DNA sequence: TTCCCAAAAGCCTAAAG
DNA sequence: CTTTAGGCTTTTGGGAACTGTCTACAT
RNA sequence: AGACAG
């Protein structure tokens, strides 16, 4: 080929995006500052100890990790275990850090464990098999699903549902959303669900309630059940989440009521836990928001701070989102393109197990001996690598028979539910509205390139794709124009 | 087609302890070689290894020097790869902590060569 | 216681052881017582108571385982159930059935071990496996066989073919041995139950691969030859019991051992005829 | 030009059995033993046992998998190939009145568990 | 005329068995000795994930020789027979224990179970055995607590010899109000047809091939339905295995516990391990795994031939006629079987004049047919053209070919096109065999299976072949008729 | 996972001693 | 009048393509 | 049970 020519086509050609072509993974994985020499896997596990630093009994501080000599690699990896010095021939590329916890000044036993190392183009060596590691597309706070709005937490993975319910109101009947949640996971006459109202009533007095998340009042306009109790509001000092209030209280009374013989025992408390006694499931309840999920609802746009204000703004401000959606799940556009906080499930559980279990046995003095019972039996040497090829949809095995990286190796996403993989599903794709045709395709994900994997675009990975710091898919501009006509035609009635 | 070859990159595992030993497939009476040096072309039937069991009782029957060139396709154990392929290199694990060697002398000439190549290579790395 | 155881549951493991548851318761218771118661314381217071312690113781034881690893109880989770268990037969029935139809014939592979073979040998070795074939056959005719017959038949064959077979192989086995000048061991080949300097020397040339010792004491010690614990385990199993003879007239007239009592006496100087036997062997193969 | 160029072809005359006769998957020790696969393919499955069983009478396929699922029936189909001048267009495989029907092992096994629960399936009087 | 099940007597299988008879009563446990008598009988043993050597050997793993074949071996008292060929005989058996009038059959069990077991109250257990805890008052339903109620206020006695002795006015009374409420005539008829055979006195432990155990690193491999009837036997162990002998009651607990657990372990495992997608009757029963089979790419001859003509390649010619290449080369050639193995088997990758030269005299001497009958396999098999009739001619000379010269009429029968689909082959190993397949030759499917006078649209010929017969034909060659003429 | 489809449970209503 | 039969509505559970290759697996 | 081939 002319030279010329080719430096013409270099000149009059975009180049991709040196992010997503040398591998996002690494980028997510195996960063490190320039300031300090650490990792992006060690940041994150400092900043998962620091958020459950709250949960400490006053002096249980975590010094941080280091990372181990292979001289110390080599010995833990190879230990005694009963006259019996096993080692694992193999590749296995990984490396190994320690964890430091720090009590009253002095040092405990450091916990020693291993870290998946991953290498250009996303590759990883495990047990001698060659894997790739692929990012999964995640929402950003929450996602909006066929009739629901799912938020993720650390421990557990809530759906928000709504349905419908008739009130009497001055006489004529009306029709209200009521909006529930199953939180109980045991819990799989009329058959109810639990109602957000129903866990306000549950924890507050319903006048309580009423009081402190509106300027309304009740008595025991008028609102009354359908097919007994009348809970009067003044004319003008109305709103719509007090309305959603009167039809969840009804919704929750109108089948149950063999249980309410004097109306004023509403406005208790215990009352409302036996219609739903586990004060330790309320509890947690109470105490189940983490730094993570309140900062990604700021980057959304909520304001929340504690549960019940998640719940309000749910009830009032993300409603919307359940009846009439501005946003839409068959796009792409503000969704993240996470990779530690699926690589680090386990480790995150297991964090999590820890600090709760600690926590739970007893607030009185703990001894050096049960605090290193207690690490050893959490922190082991593969917790975070055990369930890496079995439990983890996001980690492949690599079968290129290429020099380059982008065609399969680099360029593949996966979808949540694929990215589990530990349901081993099928939800057959095709009477499902989360894949319909959507520009945001073009501009992330490669459509044509449509493996039995995903068959639509959603697969793989646009690579000329713009991402930002933190791995948020921003939108390219120029380009964007054309794509919002597309999607205009999409939606052609 | 001849313009369109691939390249076959391909690995063999052979395990020879205690349970069994490997044979004679690419040396003479005089020089026992088990398997191809680096460099070197596997036989027109592509053969390796082809390990047999160790039996003291049949020593007079499966040791002799033609019986070690032999391969008996039932009974031993080979690993059959594309005949005429370059080998690319050899990678060798030895346990030397055994007080009885389960290979009887004379059999372990290649295999200690490399073996040795690669102590030395992986001690210049320890000592740097 | 118863319641417680128841509661618781138971584981298985228881168963382980056986045882048953128832017873356881018772046883526781017873334881417781015882142881416681016784122781315681018462018284114281613281312690514690017682118751518781117782318761624781128862538881523790228831457881145981837781405490221481192992001797621990796991429900596997079995493409079918059956097939499910990782464990294999080492030897194709097919070549068993080739080899045993093989073995039902000995002129062939007499001829092939040596060209140089009288017929009528043969044929009175077959006339006695007619005989023979209501008895048990023993190790160390296994053993003969398996040695001066590799040539034409594997000998690990003979672990798998059938007992007709077997007798057809030790018939053309007391040929070979009979035309090479070893009459005792010969003898030694259709029965019912009822190292010097030299040698050394020859069979550490025939056989250069040796078996490694350990070191006594510290001190390492030289490797002793498989042939020549191949050979002392056959003259073992030889002198083991009294053995009462079913074979050629002639070839135990020729054995020059005659005893009145129906007893087949060991020679003396057994122990060199199965070394000459192995000598000779190791120089018909390389 | 693509993968999937070949070299996967798998032509077994005989295949290794398990304890429990019956032929098995090929592991990666006793898969890379033999020049090309020597793996035991399962071309009468329910499909194609219903295509022979429609097409032909019954009688032929239940041989057929007779001397697959039966190890004397395969040995003795190996015997007759071996012991006849003509290894083609042998007169017939299996002698089955030296070698009776019934001898299949997971048809035994289906019988026995059977009646190790008290039943049994025979044939209508 | 039809394929029913029929009730087995088990004291017949127990006295027709006239071998070595070995009770599960009598394994006290809860020592060495015993433990591992018990694991010798019941759990067959893998202790290795490796492939086994003896082919032949008893119960014990001692006899590795095969020439010792219905030799008693002393140890166990049981004859050395093939491991693959090995009889599937109840491994044990179990008696009445002293204190026990007879045993439910197992069928029966699971029969009642169906009705008499529920979620809210046992009806069997409650009626059988005595160590049986309920409350009335805790049974949520209706229909449930009215059956109970009628069934404490008939008042039977609670002891497993009452029922076996009574169980003709038990099973009446069971009959009549509610209990069962439906296929009653059919369940009624079935008891007073099979009386004598619902109640043996000996139980048959099932053989030792239905129990696995795989003993490997990281422990123990077993199943889960094997553990019920585990429990089943140990069950019986622990009525002989107790230091103070129990009194009848325990005795018939104890006994009917262990038939609840058999009758739970055949029910489990008949609804797993048999009517599952893979298992045993869906899996095995109906095909699995020939042997002198092959597979591979089919790429084809655009060649004048014949629609019955195959062409096998080199590698799989010479696996798949192992055995034909051996007897041709003893029959000819002064070599031992070890010796053609060891030449068929070199020369797989490998090409020579000699092999060759057989494949052509095995191919010729099939002397009535084109060639070796075989039958070929297109999945998934959805029609009769899916598995049709070839004759091998010839294997390629060609050790770069692994392909499969089906003809080309014939590729319109499947849905086979040279897109890199592998197929299956079968070699037939008979005459009668060939004679029998000549059914699903392809001349069965000419004639379309869906009109009266029409041969099938799978006989059309293929693209390149029709646009050359058009460009032949449909040419302006000639002038047009009048012009000819004029 | 979600849709198919049969079988057992459960419920109101009705007929005979 | 009391005590069961009968048929309709709920709830639950087994089941959901064929062949072949490869991949995963102790603490 | 995940991918691939048809
Ligand atoms: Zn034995």
């Amino acid at each position: 080929p002319d030279p010329f020519l080719i430096e013409k086509i270099r000149e009059n050609t975009p180049c991709m995006n040196p992010t997503l072509a040398n591998g996002i993974t690494v980028e997510h994985t195996m960063t490190r500052d320039p300031n300090t020499g650490v990792n992006m896997t060690r940041r994150y596990i400092d900043s998962l100890f620091d958020i459950s630093s709250v949960l400490f009994p006053d002096g249980f501080k975590y010094e941080g990790n280091r990372a181990c000599t292979p001289l110390k690699h080599f010995e833990e990896i190879t230990r005694e275990y009963n006259a019996k010095r096993i080692a694992n021939i193999a590749p296995t590329d990984m490396y190994m850090i320690d964890l430091m916890f720090s009590y009253k000044g002095e040092m405990l036993y450091p916990r020693p464990m291993l870290l998946p190392a991953f290498k250009r183009g996303n590759m990883v060596t495990i047990n001698g098999a060659k894997y790739i590691g692929s990012p999964v597309l995640t929402d950003v706070g929450f996602s909006v699903l066929n009739d629901s709005i799912f938020i993720p937490f650390r421990r557990t993975k809530l759906t928000f549902k709504q349905t419908d319910h008739h009130y009497m109101c001055n006489g004529q009947r009306k029709i209200m959303y009521v909006i529930w949640s199953q939180i109980h996971n045991e819990m799989a006459r009329p058959h109810i669900e639990s109602c957000l109202a129903h866990y306000f009533f549950c924890q507050f007095g319903v006048t309580q309630t009423f009081k402190q998340w509106a300027n309304v009042d009740v008595k025991c306009n008028i609102y009354s059940s359908a097919t007994e109790m009348v809970l009067v509001i003044p004319r003008h000092q109305e709103s719509i989440f007090a309305t959603r209030l009167i039809a969840g209280f009804w919704y929750v009374v109108d089948a149950f009521p063999m249980r309410f013989t004097r109306p004023e025992y509403v406005d208790s408390t215990n009352l409302w836990r036996v219609i739903l006694n586990i004060d330790s499931h309320l509890h947690s309840f109470c105490n189940s928001l983490d730094e993570m999920t309140i900062e990604e609802l700021k980057t959304v746009g909520v304001n929340v701070s504690t549960i019940w204000e998640l719940l309000y703004e749910i009830m009032t401000s993300l409603a919307h989102h359940l009846y009439a959606t501005d946003i839409d799940e068959t796009s792409m556009y503000g969704k993240r393109l996470t990779v530690l906080h699926y690589l680090m499930s386990e480790f995150n559980y297991a964090v999590s197990m820890f600090g709760y279990m600690f926590q739970s046995r007893r607030d009185r003095e703990w001894t050096v001996q049960e605090l290193n019972e207690g690490l050893k039996r959490s922190f082991k040497l593969q917790t975070a690598i055990k369930r890496l090829t079995v439990d983890h949809g996001e980690l492949d095995t690599m079968s290129n028979p290429n020099s380059s990286m982008l065609i399969k190796g680099t360029s593949i996403l996966v979808t949540q539910d694929r990215a589990k993989t530990a349901k081993a599903h099928n939800k057959s794709l095709i009477n499902d509205s989360s894949r319909i045709i959507h520009a945001s395709i073009a501009e992330v994900g490669q459509y044509k390139n449509q493996p039995k994997n995903n068959p639509d675009g959603r697969g793989r990975l646009n690579m000329y794709t713009k991402v930002g710091p933190t791995g948020l898919v921003e939108r390219r501009e120029e380009v964007r124009e054309i794509i919002d006509n597309a999607q205009l035609m999409f939606r052609a009635k | 087609l001849k313009r369109m070859m691939p390249t076959s990159y391909s690995t063999a595992v052979a395990n020879a302890g205690r349970k069994a030993f490997f044979l004679n497939m690419y040396g003479d009476d005089k020089i026992y070689k088990p398997f191809p040096d680096i460099g070197d072309v596997i036989r027109p039937d592509g053969v390796i290894f082809a390990i047999r069991d160790h039996d003291d009782d049949l020593a007079p029957a499966e040791m002799t020097p033609r019986a070690l060139r032999t391969l008996d396709r039932t009974f031993d154990r080979a690993v059959i790869g594309t005949p005429g392929a370059k080998v690319i290199d050899i990678d060798i694990w030895r346990d030397e902590r055994v007080n009885p060697s389960p290979t009887p002398t004379g059999m372990d000439a290649q295999l200690v060569k490399y073996h040795t190549h690669l102590s030395s290579y992986y001690r210049e790395l320890l000592k740097i | 216681v118863k319641f417680c155881v128841e509661d618781e549951a138971p584981t298985l493991a228881n168963l382980y052881r056986g045882m048953s548851s128832a017873e356881v318761p018772d046883i526781l218771q017873a334881k417781v017582m015882v142881r416681r118661l016784t122781i315681l314381p018462l018284n114281d217071a613281t312690s514690h108571s017682i118751v518781s312690n117782m318761f624781r113781y128862v538881k523790s034881n228831l457881n145981p385982a837781e405490r221481s690893t192992a001797d621990r109880v796991n429900d596997k989770r079995p493409t079918s159930f059956i097939e499910s268990h990782k464990t294999k037969q080492r030897v194709t029935p097919g070549d068993i059935v080739a080899y045993n139809l093989d073995a039902l014939d000995v002129v062939k592979l007499v001829h092939k071990i040596d060209d140089t073979v009288p017929v009528e040998l043969i044929q009175e070795c077959l006339d006695c496996v007619a005989v023979t074939a209501t008895k048990d056959i023993y190790p160390h005719q296994i053993l003969l066989a398996q040695w001066v017959m590799h040539k034409a038949f594997p000998a690990r064959a003979f672990s798998h073919i059938n007992k007709n077979a077997v007798n057809h192989l030790l018939a053309a086995a007391q040929s070979l041995m009979w035309h090479w000048g070893f009459q005792q061991v010969a003898v030694f080949m259709q029965v019912e139950l009822y190292i010097q300097i030299k040698y050394k020397d020859v069979m550490d040339e025939l056989y250069p691969h040796q078996r490694q010792q350990r070191a006594i004491n510290g001190v390492p010690v030289a490797p002793v030859n498989i042939a020549g614990i191949a050979v002392q385990s056959a003259h073992a199993s030889i002198r083991s019991s009294n053995w009462i003879y079913h074979g050629p007239d002639r070839l135990f007239k020729e054995a020059e051992q005659v005893t009145q009592n129906k007893v087949l006496v060991v020679p003396a100087t057994i122990k060199s005829v199965i070394t000459e036997l192995v000598i000779h062997l190791g120089k018909l193969n390389q | 030009l693509l993968e999937k160029i070949g070299e996967d072809w798998s032509a077994a005359a005989s295949v290794k059995t398990q304890p429990f006769g019956l032929p098995s998957k090929l592991n990666n020790a006793d898969r890379a033993s033999t020049p090309g696969r020597e793996t035991a393919i399962r071309s009468f499955g329910e499909s194609e046992t219903r295509s022979y069983n429609c097409t032909v009478g019954p009688g032929p396929t239940a041989e057929i998998l007779d001397q697959t699922n039966n190890p004397l029936a395969h040995a003795a189909v190996i015997e007759s190939w071996l012991t006849a001048e003509k290894p083609s267009s042998v007169p017939v495989a299996v002698d089955r009145e030296k070698i009776p029907f019934g001898g299949s092992r997971p048809v035994a096994m289906f019988d026995h568990l059977l009646e190790c629960s008290g039943i049994a399936l025979e044939y209508a009087p | 005329m039809g394929l029913y099940a029929k009730v087995v007597d088990h004291n017949e299988v127990h006295d027709q068995f006239t071998g070595k008879r070995i009770y599960a009563n009598d394994y006290n446990t809860s020592n060495s000795d015993e433990k591992e008598e018990f694991d010798r009988h019941f759990y067959s043993h893998f202790q290795d994930s490796e492939a086994i050597e003896s082919s032949v050997s008893c119960d014990c793993r001692a006899i590795e020789d095969a020439h010792k074949l219905g030799v008693i071996c002393d140890i166990c008292n049981t004859p050395v027979v093939n491991t693959s060929s090995r009889p599937i005989e109840p491994s044990m058996w179990v008696r009445t224990p002293k204190h026990v009038r007879s045993l439910i059959n197992p069928r029966l069990i699971i029969m009642l179970t169906g009705y008499l077991v529920t979620k809210e109250f046992d009806f069997l257990a409650y009626l059988t055995d005595t160590s049986y805890r309920y409350d009335v008052e805790s049974i949520g339903s209706k229909e449930t607590r009215r059956k109970v109620d009628r069934l404490l206020h008939r008042g039977f006695e609670r002891g497993l010899n009452h029922f076996i002795d009574n169980f003709n006015e038990i099973f009446q009374f069971l009959l009549d109000a509610n209990i069962i409420s439906n296929n009653k005539s059919e369940f009624a008829q079935f008891v007073a047809q099979n009386k004598d055979k619902l109640f043996p006195k000996y139980l048959p432990v099932p053989s030792k091939l239905c129990f696995v155990a795989e003993s490997t690193t990281s422990g123990t491999y077993l199943d889960k339905p094997i553990e019920a009837a585990i429990d089943a036997t140990l069950t019986f162990a622990s009525i002989d295995a107790s230091s103070v002998p129990l009194s009848p009651i325990k005795a018939q607990n104890r006994t009917m516990r262990g038939l609840r657990l058999y009758g739970q372990f055949y029910e489990i495992y008949a609804k797993s391990r048999i009517a599952q997608k893979p298992g045993l009757a869906r899996r095995h029963m109906f095909g699995a795994r020939l042997n002198a089979t092959a597979r591979a790419v089919i790429t084809s001859i655009s060649d004048p031939h014949d629609y019955d003509e195959l062409h096998i390649p080199w590698g799989v010619g010479c696996q798949l006629l192992k055995y034909h290449l051996t007897n041709k080369l003893k029959a000819k050639f002064n070599m031992t079987t070890r010796e053609a193995f060891s030449f068929v088997y070199e020369n797989v990758l490998q090409y020579n004049q000699i092999i060759a030269d057989l494949f052509k005299e095995l191919i010729a001497e099939a002397a009535p047919y084109k060639g070796m009958g075989c039958t070929f396999h297109r999945n998934p098999t959805l029609q009769r053209g899916s598995t049709q009739q070839f004759f091998i001619t010839k294997v390629k000379d060609d050790i770069n070919d692994n392909s499969i010269s089906m003809s080309v009429l014939c590729l319109k029968a499947p849905n086979a096109d040279f897109d890199g689909d592998q197929l299956n082959l079968t070699l037939m190993p008979d005459v009668y065999l060939t004679k029998a397949t000549e059914r699903i030759a392809p001349h069965t499917w000419v004639l379309s299976i869906d009109e009266p006078h029409e041969i099938s649209g799978n006989l059309e010929l293929q693209g390149p072949v029709v646009e050359t017969i058009i460009n032949w034909a449909h040419e302006k060659y000639l002038p047009p008729l009048e012009e000819w003429l004029k």
